[PDB]
């Protein structure tokens, strides 16, 4: 038990990592993808008013 | 998720309890965390025991249960302290350097900004660290001010003249220009659109921009913004090229600039250069004559204040073609003699709060001493110039510090652009003190100028001291001197000719008490830059570190250009000023 | 601009169908439960073939934000369920959430109203407008 | 997915490190990335940790977990280290052979082209090795080129001269032809379609190709190309027939190629036969000559540049008909007396990066020196030719190349048949200068002409050799030798004949001086060939290597058909030369 245990103590902190960065890249292009919507917005509408 | 302040490793980890949350790397978070009180840190989600009921904060108290952070009452048989190997959890770990000395962030960001050694380690902290300082002091004041009481108007008595109550339990705001107020018209909905205002002592005295009618129910308070991350660092790294890079050399000078093309050719080739200028030396002028020099490169006209970019402006509208020229002000009055909105122009005038992101030849950022490393790299945020100028002074007015409470800042320590000046020296220097008379510019080279600026004309004879005493009541923001007052008037009854002479004072409440007595305007001690008069009196009222600092009066004195008044209950600075002081009645 | 048609409805149902002695709403809105709103919808269909077809669909509305006005949805227009208004409309907003972004983004309002016309001979559908130019 | 160079074994490992990233084999690669500072590899998907925020790139670290390739740290419990058994994982694994010496390969790879021993290794080499270090020293050189400043435009002075600017940190090319610059006109969108020019100090003097405004704003870069994967062998497989292949003999003769028929058999008798062609012998007429000689025979005229070509063109127009002639020019001013673009002619006129991929009966390949193992292997991927004829000379200006610094490469090492040249000798011979005199053939032939060339008319006794020692004086990419300049001028006035003569100079800046002081006419040594006159001078200027090293003089020293001047300052070939040495004035 003290190489063993320790031994899935690391698997479950690497997932952990894993889908953290996962949930960070996620975030990331919801950022993006705002962006570029209130954008087109903005330069759709100047050509109507 | 970027790159921390420290070691600029990319990093996931920001401290919660801090208070701007500033990016900082997994060994770099754990000193912090380790050598702070700020226990709260936040990933990519918040770092707190994500069980029902439960109030844990610290992050040494919460280990891996599962899919969240469980503390030790919480967890699953199954746990992992994120806290651990001297290292806190968070992405990145093996890409983590860590620094070597940590302690100075930990004390910046425990800083509570209250005495003058906070500011001592931002101006002498490293670039990110004092850029984050200024951001971490702009944050504070910003809601500081919010936390004062609410000014309700409940009654009004007269023009320019109110009733005001206040709210209860957060103390009154000092009444005086370096706060600006800004009330909303309340109604059955919401509460919009008064304007900014200004208190003062009446029964109290409101100063209004525009022209309004204030009545029941309406109140100003401190409105705050919310302060975003700063990019850019304060100055760009120096460079000092081969000859004037990108700019065609003039053809024909003009007099009045033969002084400043001498001093122009070491700028158009350097990066950036710093600026020893005194008050009124041609510093707006120096500007100006850079477009005369340069026509076709295009620059920009950026101070602090639109009141200071209106010197700029002042001299633009007889020296500078205006069908190039523009002013940028967002949706106060000011000068527009130029056209607004126009970002693609050959000359642009505009305040460090609306400048727009764009790129120029060569800056003039006029009133350096008045902005900080907040805005000073706010510039460079907006705008990489190829050459920048930076007019202003050190030995000029710094900003109002609120929280400064104990010790006064050192000149040197303003921002980064003031600390260079007084070790490595400037770059050119002008020594035409077009204003003042032989008896004040003697009297301010000997004193922090290195006898450097030198008279203009003549010994005038006409500024004057006193060595009095004065006796000194005081109030809750303001201080007067009743025989200060007494002796002013008396001293002006009988040489009448001293009647145009405006009278200054430090504590603007002082002279509206004057005011009432005798009726001549006021001056701001603190807000006396940039303006002049041939004929001006002065009180010194109090000795203390208020009033009495060699330089923060220094602009006071350099006000006249014929003659001034000066009543001195000081002495340390009375044995050294060469005025004449006449019969005490 | 007329888009109500809520009289002559009434008018139509008055004079061909004056002794259908079951209650006729113009908009379905009002309906009591699905069989009266089949039974309005039934008599709607045949009531709208009159009006000219360039007033239904969406009924816009100019909404200022933040300053800037805009050109949204606020309701419609069916051929078989009369006219139905939108409940929260929130002109003068001052910022936009993402939800706000989305349903923006997707209503053929701002598109169509910033494109040239069309008008199309290949087809007896009802063109509307062009988004490009070729 | 191909087979590796060395091996020819299947593969799919690619060096990613390396310049072109050649096709690894298995074990082959395993050598390569332990003997080389190449440790970056890519199969059909690369070999680098896919686990996120990794930086590792050295395969032998590397590990297989499931389907992706892992470092140390980043491994899942079930691993299988790539880097095993001596031999990274790859495509066909066992049907590899590896190599025994693969050094030789590791040196090109690992190799900068920095001295001749560079070019030792890449001609001393066999075909595979020999065109991965010709496609990469290409390569590496077109790198180079564009790593240098960019030529921006920012003053018009006058037609043919202006004032440049270049950017900073990086360097500035040289001052001539050698890199013909490639500007275009930058507008508010991008920047397109100004030319190619070269630069020259006048101040700077541009020399551009057609007609054009030059405006402030307009900057010329050294545009680079893709160089692409050759295919075929320099050289095919040689092999001599026992009849003459595919052509029919002609039936009768003409006196001007008898002394080419002679020679023609053997063209004919074999696949490729090599050539010793001196300049002025006619080489371009005993091209022409297969076209007599063969009129069914389809024969197409390459060569370096459509300037050489143009030679050919221009004894085409002659004897060739025109009905039956087509030059091929890509989408530069040149001729253009056939039809443009016409695959299926009889008479190809092309220049050797241009012309499309098709079939000759003979090919006739002009000017070899400068066609280095790039383009002798260019010709062979477009057309695989039923013979071949490769009019040059090793004994002629090779490409200068911008790359060898130190060394001076040997003439025999230019390319596979230039090396042959000096070791089985060329197969054919024409024994007739028909331009130089005497005076010349005579001292050329003693020369590395093995006594070969003989003389034509007479000897003229109007080339003079001078002895002198000058002083030298250097800029940035040229030296003028001051002595020789007051020296040109002194000698010719005594003799007002003597001014029809063009002056020929190694660094074509220094004759810039002395076509100021005297105006006679530029000539360039390096690309003196295709052009003769029959008055002609030169100075030496300089004894080093660059200038009046034996084979690169050869060319300057028989552009004259009479007689020529030129005045050593060395000694090395002064006493060689058998010229008249008269008095120094
Ligand atoms: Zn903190
Ligand atoms: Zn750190
Ligand atoms: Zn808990
Ligand atoms: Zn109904
Ligand atoms: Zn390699
Ligand atoms: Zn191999
Ligand atoms: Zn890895």
């Amino acid at each position: 038990r003290d190489a063993a245990m320790q031994r899935k103590l690391e698997k479950m902190a690497d997932q952990a990592m894993t889908q953290m960065y996962k949930q960070a890249r996620s975030e990331d292009k919801r950022a993006k993808v705002t962006s570029a919507m209130q954008t087109m917005l903005f330069t759709m509408l100047r050509k109507l008013d | 998720v970027g790159a921390c302040v420290l070691c600029n490793s990319q990093t996931s980890l920001r401290c919660g309890a801090c208070i701007r949350r500033p990016f900082l790397c997994c060994k770099c978070c754990y000193d912090h965390v380790i050598s702070t009180s700020h226990k709260l840190v936040l990933s990519v989600n918040p770092y707190v025991c994500n069980a029902p009921g439960c109030d844990v904060t610290d992050v040494t108290q919460l280990y891996l249960g599962g899919m969240s952070y469980y503390c030790k009452s919480h967890k699953p048989p199954i746990s992992f302290p994120l806290c651990a190997n001297g290292q806190v959890f968070g992405l990145y770990k093996n890409t983590c350097v860590g620094s070597d000395n940590v302690t100075d962030f930990n004390a910046i960001a425990t800083c509570d900004w209250t005495n003058a050694g906070d500011y001592i380690l931002a101006n002498t902290c490293t670039e990110r660290l004092k850029l984050f300082a200024a951001e971490t002091l702009k944050a504070t004041e910003e809601t500081f001010k919010l936390s004062y009481g609410i000014a309700t108007v409940r009654e009004v008595l007269s023009d320019r003249e109110l009733h005001l109550s206040w709210e209860v339990g957060k103390p009154r705001p000092p009444l005086n220009r370096n706060y600006v107020f800004t009330g909303y018209r309340v109604t059955k909905n919401s509460k919009v659109q008064i304007g900014e205002y200004t208190f003062e002592k009446g029964a109290v005295v409101y100063r209004g921009t525009t022209t309004y009618k204030l009545n029941v129910g309406d109140y100003f308070v401190l409105t705050s913004h919310t302060v975003m991350p700063l990019s850019a660092p304060t100055l760009v790294p120096q460079e000092h090229y081969v000859r004037i890079t990108g700019l065609y050399p003039t053809l024909n000078i003009s007099d009045e600039f033969s002084s400043n093309v001498a001093n122009y050719q070491k700028v158009g080739m350097q990066k950036y250069s710093t600026l020893q200028g005194p008050p009124g030396t041609g510093k707006s002028h120096f500007a100006i004559g850079l477009a005369l020099y340069y026509p076709s490169a295009r620059i920009v006209y950026t101070a602090c204040s639109h009141a200071a970019v209106d010197a700029l402006c002042e001299k633009a509208l007889k020296y500078l073609p205006i069908d190039k020229c523009s002013r940028i002000i967002p949706a106060v009055e000011c000068f527009d003699k130029f056209k607004v909105n126009s970002t693609l122009e050959q000359y642009v005038f505009c305040t460090v709060n609306a400048l727009p992101e764009t790129t120029a030849d060569i800056v003039v950022f006029d009133e350096i001493s008045m902005a900080t490393n907040y805005d000073l790299s706010v510039v460079n945020a907006r705008l990489r110039a190829k050459h920048y100028v930076y007019i202003g002074d050190p030995a000029q007015l710094p900003a109002p510090r609120t929280l400064l409470t104990k010790g006064t800042l050192e000149p040197e320590y303003f921002n980064s652009v003031c600390r260079l000046m007084k070790t490595i020296g400037p770059d050119m220097f002008l020594g035409t003190c077009r204003r003042c008379p032989a008896e004040i510019v003697d009297t301010v080279s000997a004193l922090v100028y290195d006898n450097k600026l030198k008279a203009h004309k003549d010994k005038s004879a006409q500024c004057f001291k006193m060595f009095y005493k004065g006796v000194i009541t005081h109030d809750v923001s303001s201080a007067i001197n009743r025989p200060q007052i007494g002796v002013v008037r008396e001293f002006l009854t009988r040489n009448p000719a001293w009647r145009k002479a405006v009278f200054i004072s430090p504590y603007n409440s002082q002279n509206a008490v004057a005011s009432k007595i005798l009726g001549l305007p006021t001056q701001t001690v603190d807000s006396s830059q940039g303006s002049e008069y041939d004929y001006v009196i002065f009180t010194q009222t109090t000795e203390t570190a208020h009033s009495c600092n060699v330089n923060r009066f220094n602009v006071a004195i350099t006000r006249a250009k014929v003659g001034i008044l000066c009543i001195m209950s000081d002495r340390d600075l009375y044995d050294k000023l060469q005025f004449t002081s006449l019969e005490i009645p | 601009l007329k888009y109500d048609f809520t009289e002559e409805r009434l008018k139509l149902f008055d004079r061909y169908f004056k002794y259908w002695d079951q209650t006729y709403h113009p908009n379905c809105v009002n309906c009591l439960d699905d069989r009266c709103i089949l039974h309005c919808a039934n008599f709607n269909v045949l009531f709208s073939t009159v009006f000219p077809p360039t007033s239904f669909g969406p009924l816009v509305r100019k909404i200022f934000v933040d300053g800037v006005p805009f050109v949204v949805s606020t309701g419609y227009h069916f051929r078989e369920l009369g006219v139905v208004h939108n409940q929260d409309v929130n002109l003068h907003s001052s910022r936009l959430s993402f939800k706000e972004l989305l349903v923006y983004a997707a209503d053929p309002a701002m598109h169509a109203a910033s494109g040239n016309l069309l008008l199309d001979k290949r087809t007896t559908c009802f063109s509307v407008a062009a988004l490009t130019n070729n």
